[PDB]
């Protein structure tokens, strides 16, 4: 409070400080389950272009 | 009108490895890519490799890779195959062949061919031919032609040479493929055909030259007590 209203000394009153806000316990991912690689060999590295 | 002498080749052990070397002429080298291309006995044509132009870009083929690596020395106009680990099913004569740079990319069809060698792939000792009779002399009884014969047993690498009373015989000559034995030996019969009535007319001589070990060896074909 006393950084907020930029004093040392403060008065009766309610302030308002900051903001309150409730923090990522864990980090998920999901992706769908296809497997095979992808066919970049037969395109970048082809003869014929 | 290129002509292409193969260096190499001969029977070889597996488990070794070594090389050929294909000198070419009739043209300029440094500037046509090479193939290598199998031609097996009773198979047919089989792709290998090839290297650019300049030699910069090389293919090898999909059964051969952990096997063959191939080089070109433009200097001397040859082509290097260092082949190893060779198997038993890899006897074939390897034509080296060059290309025309037509198509639209750094390869395309070839047009000429070298008579490459005959890397003979083995594990056992070049066995001479043993020259064997054919003449039953009892069931020859065919009147006008009966067909009698000799045998090659047992030679290797398959070069081999069948002349009848020094060729005097010239119809019905019958030089056979090899007829393998089950362990792998070749052997092969080669007869001709004779009137029953003129079996001892003519003593007939089989004469075989085994090109590997230069066997030499003649045997008689001859109507016997049998
Ligand atoms: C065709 O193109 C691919 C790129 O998609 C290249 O990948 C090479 O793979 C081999 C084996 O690991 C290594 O030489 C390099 O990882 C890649 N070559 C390079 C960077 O020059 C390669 O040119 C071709 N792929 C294969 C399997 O030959």
């Amino acid at each position: 409070t006393k950084c907020t209203l930029k004093s040392f000394t403060v008065e009766k009153g309610i302030y308002q400080t900051s903001n309150f806000r409730v923090q990522p316990t864990e980090s998920i991912v999901r992706f769908p389950n296809i497997t095979n690689l992808c066919p970049f060999g037969e395109v970048f590295n082809a003869t014929r272009f | 009108e290129v002509q292409l002498v193969e260096s190499g080749g001969g029977v070889v052990q597996p488990g070794r490895s070594l090389r050929l070397s294909c000198a070419a002429s009739g043209f300029t080298f440094s500037s046509y890519p090479m193939h290598w291309v199998r031609q097996a006995p009773g198979k047919g044509l089989e792709w290998v490799a090839v290297i650019s132009y300049d030699g910069s870009n090389k293919y090898y083929a999909d059964s051969v890779k952990g096997r063959f690596t191939i080089s070109r020395d433009n200097s001397k106009n040859t082509l290097y195959l260092q082949m190893n680990s060779l198997r038993a099913e890899d006897t074939a004569v390897y034509y080296c062949a060059r290309d025309t740079e037509d198509c639209s990319s750094t390869t395309c069809y070839v047009d000429y061919w070298g008579q490459g060698t005959l890397v003979t792939v083995s594990s056992a000792s070049t066995k001479g031919p043993s020259v064997f009779p054919l003449a039953p002399s009892s069931k020859s009884t065919s009147g006008g032609t009966a067909a009698l014969g000799c045998l090659v047993k047992d030679y290797f690498p398959e070069p081999v040479t069948v002349s009848w009373n020094s060729g005097a015989l010239t119809s019905g000559v019958h030089t056979f493929p090899a007829v393998l034995q089950s362990s792998g030996l070749y052997s092969l019969s080669s007869v001709v055909t004779v009137p029953s009535s003129s079996l001892g007319t003519q003593t007939y001589i089989c004469n075989v030259n085994h090109k590997p070990s230069n066997t030499k060896v003649d045997k008689k074909v001859e109507p016997k007590s049998c």
